[PDB]
C-alpha cells in the first residue's frame, strides 16, 4: 500500500479536510 | 540560531499602463485656411478626448510660445474638463495687447 | 482576520502606505504614518495573546 | 488662446505616456494603471471575463493583472524572503560552521 | 410634431413580482469558487415592480412620466423592437441638460444637449406593401437643441421593424446608475418563451457603459414605436396601432449581499442579508449551508 499507514490510519487521514507565503507569513 | 532575515530587493524596473488611439484634432484649429475676424472670434469646444500638448510645443516653430498659468513643463501630467480654444488674426504690433 | 486587519483606515485619510508617502509631505505624513503604526501594532499584539 | 477650466465635473482631457516594456521572471516593482505593487510576473492559464480588469483572492489580495496593451493574463507571487540561520558544532570543538 | 395624441382606454395601474432578479457585477474584479459580501445598490428580493403595457386589443399603450430615486431596473419584454429608448432629465424643458439614449433607426445615438421635448414624444414607422421597408416618418422627440457638451454615435445597423404576432421571445434587462458625477448603464439579453410575468430564474447582470456625463437627473421616461398603416386612417392624432410590448420597472435601494462567485468568474447565486431569519444566518455564517443548532 502506499506509505505503511494501517487500513485504519489511512480512513482517518482522509476523512480530515484541511494560508500561504504572503506579506510576512512564514509556515 | 537564528540570526538575520534575507529579502531579495528589486531590479528598479517599472511596468506599463498606456496605449493612446483617440488623439486630439489640434490640427483642425493649427492647420485651418481662414481663422476668424477679431470680433467674429470662434469658441471651439474640445472634451472627452486625449490632447498631446507636448509635441506641440517641444518640437515646432510656433513663436511666442508665452503660457500663462502652469509652467510648459510638466503640463501633460494636468487633467482638466472643458478645452476653450479661440483663433483670430490682428495686427502684428497687438500680440503685447492680448495678456492679463 | 489577522490579514484581513491590515486593510483600515484606523483613522488616517489612506489605508494604503505608499498613498500617504507621495501624495502628501514628509512633515505632516509623519502623523499618519504613526497612526497605521500604533494600529498595526495592536492588532498584532492581541493576536500573539 | 487656450482656456482651461475645473469645476464639479469629471475630468476628460489629458495625456498620459508610459509605453514601458514588461520583463518577466525577475523581482520588479510594477504600475499598471492605479494599482502598484512588487513581485516576479509570470503568465498564467487563468480565464478573466472580458470585461474583468485584475483578479484577486480570499483575504482581498492582489493576485492577477491584465496589461492593457496585449490584454493578457499575468499571475503575481511576493519576491522571495525568509530567515537566515546558522548551525555551531560548539566554540570550544571547532570553529567552522553551516548556513541554512 | 407635438402631435398630442389621444384616445386610450384608461386603466388602473398593476403590479408584479420581482423573484430574485437584478444582480450585477458591482466592480470589475474576477474571484474564483469563493463567496463575498457586498454592500452596495441593489433590487431587495421578492419587491413589488410596476407593469405597463402596450396591446391594441382598446388601443391601451402606456408611457407615463416616472420619478427616479436613485436606480431604475427596467426589463422589456417584447419581439418586435417596438421599445426604442429612453429620456432624461430635471426639467424636460430646454431650460437644463437633458440625456437621450436613444436606439433610432440607424445609430444608438447619446447627446446631452439642451432639448425642448415634446410633451408627448414617440417615434414611430409608416407601412405600405410596396416599400417593403417600413420608413420612419416620425421624428416627434423633441424641437430644439441650442448647445451641447457630448455626443456619440456608433455603428449604421438596421433592424426587423415587423410587427410579428407569437409570443414574446426575448427579454432586455437594464439598470442605471447615476452617481459621482458618472452614468453607468449595465445591461442583458436572454431568449424566453411565456405569456406573462417575470420567469424565476437568475442571469447576472454585466456592465456595458460608463459615461461622464455629470448632470443632474430626478425625472424619467420612455420611447417607444408606433407602427402607423394604412389600416388605421386618421390624422396624426388618430390613426395608430399599438402592437404588442410590455416593459416593467423596479426601483434600487442600499442592500447587503451575498454573492456565489463560480471557477470561471461568473455569478451564479445570491442572497439577501435582509429577507429572512434564515437569509441573516446564512450572511453571517458565509455560507449557504447550515446546520443544526442556534
Ligand atoms: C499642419 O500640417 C503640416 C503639414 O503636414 C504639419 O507639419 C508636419 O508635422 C509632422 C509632425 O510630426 C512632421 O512629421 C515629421 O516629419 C519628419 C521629416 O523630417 C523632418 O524632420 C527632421 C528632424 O527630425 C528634419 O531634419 C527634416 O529636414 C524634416 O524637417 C519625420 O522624420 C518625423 O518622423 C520622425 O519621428 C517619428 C516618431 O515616431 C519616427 O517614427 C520617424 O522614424 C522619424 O524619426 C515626423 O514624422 C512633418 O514633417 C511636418 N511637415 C509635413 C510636410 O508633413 C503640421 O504638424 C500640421 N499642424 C498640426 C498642428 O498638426
Ligand atoms: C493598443 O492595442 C492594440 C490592440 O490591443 C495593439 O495593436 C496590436 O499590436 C500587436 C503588436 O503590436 C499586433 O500583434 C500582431 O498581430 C498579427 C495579426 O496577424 C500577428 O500575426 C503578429 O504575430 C502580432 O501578434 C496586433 O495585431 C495589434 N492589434 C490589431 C487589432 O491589429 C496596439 O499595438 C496597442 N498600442 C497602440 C499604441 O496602439
Ligand atoms: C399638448 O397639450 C399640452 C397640454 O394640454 C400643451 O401644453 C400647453 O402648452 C401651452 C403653449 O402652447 C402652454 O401655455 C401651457 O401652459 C401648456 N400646458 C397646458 C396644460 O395647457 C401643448 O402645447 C400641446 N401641444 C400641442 C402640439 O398641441
Ligand atoms: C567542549 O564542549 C563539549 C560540549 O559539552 C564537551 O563535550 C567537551 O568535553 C568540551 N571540551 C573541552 C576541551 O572543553
Ligand atoms: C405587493 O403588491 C401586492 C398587490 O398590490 C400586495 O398584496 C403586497 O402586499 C405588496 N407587497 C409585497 C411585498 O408583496
Ligand atoms: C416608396 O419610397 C419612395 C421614395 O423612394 C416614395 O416616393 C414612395 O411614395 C414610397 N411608396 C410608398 C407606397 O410609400
Ligand atoms: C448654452 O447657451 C446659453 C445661452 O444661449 C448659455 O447660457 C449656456 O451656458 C450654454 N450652455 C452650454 C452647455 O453651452
Ligand atoms: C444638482 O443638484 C445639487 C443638489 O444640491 C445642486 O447643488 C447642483 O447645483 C445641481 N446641479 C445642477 C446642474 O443643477
Ligand atoms: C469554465 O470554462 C471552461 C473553459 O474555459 C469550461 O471547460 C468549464 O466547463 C467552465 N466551467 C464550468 C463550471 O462549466
Amino acid at each position: 500500500k502506499p506509505s505503511k499507514r494501517s487500513p485504519i490510519e489511512d480512513l482517518l487521514f482522509n476523512k480530515v479536510t484541511l494560508a500561504q507565503k504572503f506579506n510576512g507569513l512564514t509556515v | 540560531y537564528q540570526t538575520s532575515n534575507f529579502r531579495v530587493q528589486p531590479t528598479e524596473s517599472i511596468v506599463r499602463f498606456p496605449n493612446i488611439t483617440n488623439l486630439c484634432p489640434f490640427g483642425e484649429v493649427f492647420n485651418a485656411t481662414r481663422f476668424a475676424s477679431v470680433y467674429a472670434w470662434n469658441r471651439k469646444r474640445i472634451s472627452n478626448c486625449v490632447a498631446d500638448y507636448s509635441v506641440l510645443y517641444n518640437s515646432a516653430s510656433f513663436s511666442t510660445f508665452k503660457c500663462y498659468g502652469v509652467s510648459p513643463t510638466k503640463l501633460n501630467d494636468l487633467c482638466f474638463t472643458n478645452v476653450y480654444a479661440d483663433s483670430f488674426v490682428i495686427r502684428g504690433d497687438e500680440v503685447r495687447q492680448i495678456a492679463p | 482576520t489577522l490579514v484581513k486587519q491590515l486593510s483600515s483606515n484606523f483613522g488616517a485619510i489612506s489605508s494604503v502606505l505608499n498613498d500617504i508617502l507621495s501624495r502628501l509631505d514628509p512633515p505632516e505624513a509623519e502623523v499618519q504614518i504613526d497612526r497605521l503604526i500604533t494600529g498595526r501594532l495592536q492588532s498584532l499584539q492581541t493576536y500573539v495573546t | 488662446v487656450l482656456s482651461f477650466e475645473l469645476l464639479h465635473a469629471p475630468a476628460t482631457v489629458c495625456g498620459p505616456k508610459k509605453s514601458t516594456n514588461l520583463v518577466k521572471n525577475k523581482c520588479v516593482n510594477f504600475n499598471f494603471n492605479g494599482l502598484t505593487g512588487t513581485g516576479v510576473l509570470t503568465e498564467s492559464n487563468k480565464k478573466f471575463l472580458p470585461f474583468q480588469q485584475f483578479g484577486r483572492d480570499i483575504a482581498d489580495t492582489t493576485d492577477a493583472v491584465r496589461d492593457p496593451q496585449t490584454l493578457e493574463i499575468l499571475d503575481i507571487t511576493p519576491c522571495s524572503f525568509g530567515g537566515v540561520s546558522v548551525i555551531t558544532p560548539g566554540t570550544n570543538t571547532s570553529n567552522q560552521v553551516a548556513v541554512l | 410634431q407635438c402631435v398630442n395624441l389621444t384616445t386610450r382606454t384608461q386603466l388602473p395601474p398593476a403590479y408584479t413580482n420581482s423573484f430574485t432578479r437584478g444582480v450585477y457585477y458591482p466592480d470589475k474584479v474576477f474571484r474564483s469558487s469563493v463567496l463575498h459580501s457586498t454592500q452596495d445598490l441593489f433590487l431587495p428580493f421578492f419587491s413589488n415592480v410596476t407593469w405597463f403595457h402596450a396591446i391594441h386589443v382598446t388601443k391601451r399603450f402606456d408611457n407615463p412620466v416616472l420619478p427616479f430615486n436613485d436606480g431604475v431596473y427596467f426589463a422589456s419584454t417584447e419581439k418586435s423592437n417596438i421599445i426604442r429608448g429612453w429620456i432624461f432629465g430635471t426639467t424636460l424643458d430646454s431650460k437644463t441638460q437633458s440625456l437621450l439614449i436613444v436606439n433610432n433607426a440607424t445609430n444608438v445615438v447619446i447627446k446631452v444637449c439642451e432639448f425642448q421635448f415634446c410633451n408627448d414624444p414617440f417615434l414611430g414607422v409608416y407601412y405600405h406593401k410596396n416599400n417593403k421597408s417600413w420608413m420612419e416618418s416620425e421624428f416627434r422627440v423633441y424641437s430644439s437643441a441650442n448647445n451641447c457638451t457630448f455626443e456619440y454615435v456608433s455603428q449604421p445597423f438596421l433592424m426587423d421593424l415587423e410587427g410579428k404576432q407569437g409570443n414574446f421571445k426575448n427579454l432586455r434587462e437594464f439598470v442605471f446608475k447615476n452617481i459621482d458625477g458618472y452614468f453607468k448603464i449595465y445591461s442583458k439579453h436572454t431568449p424566453i418563451n411565456l405569456v406573462r410575468d417575470l420567469p424565476q430564474g437568475f442571469s447576472a447582470l454585466e456592465p456595458l457603459v460608463d459615461l461622464p456625463i455629470g448632470i443632474n437627473i430626478t425625472r424619467f421616461q420612455t420611447l417607444l414605436a408606433l407602427h402607423r398603416s394604412y389600416l388605421t386612417p386618421g390624422d396624426s392624432s388618430s390613426g395608430w396601432t399599438a402592437g404588442a410590448a410590455a416593459y416593467y420597472v423596479g426601483y434600487l435601494q442600499p442592500r447587503t449581499f451575498l454573492l456565489k462567485y463560480n471557477e470561471n468568474g461568473t455569478i451564479t447565486d445570491a442572497v439577501d442579508c435582509a429577507l429572512d431569519p434564515l437569509s441573516e444566518t446564512k450572511c453571517t455564517l458565509k455560507s449557504f449551508t447550515v446546520e443544526k443548532g442556534i
